[PDB]
């Protein structure tokens, strides 16, 4: 709707604002798994090496 | 007072069509705006009509 100019280009770069935070969001929710899968790497106990027990 | 009615209102009619010319211009914009913005989604159908 901006190749034939019929919205702003504000309101274009408003929810390109909204588009990129958002993204923007999911990183930091994508971390927020990231911190919380790798607690269920550290239930589940891995030997951090190999060798033996 | 006949002659310069007439004379007073082509000179009016004139720029009373560039007046609703652009107002189709205006409209076949709108229109547009919303056949493209029915096309991909943020208009709906009776925005259109």
């Amino acid at each position: 709707l901006l190749g034939t100019q019929y919205i702003s280009k504000q309101e274009y770069d408003q929810a390109l604002a909204d588009a990129q935070q958002a993204n923007a969001a999911v990183t930091a929710a994508k971390a927020a798994v990231e911190t919380a899968r790798i607690n269920l790497a550290y239930t589940k106990v891995t030997s951090p090496i190999s060798g033996r027990i | 007072q006949t002659v310069r009615s007439s004379f007073n209102n082509i000179n009016a009619s004139i720029s009373s069509i560039n007046a609703y010319k652009q107002a189709v211009v205006s409209a076949q914009s709108s229109l547009d705006a919303m056949e493209a913005g029915y096309s991909v989604g943020t208009r709906t159908i009776v925005d259109v009509l």
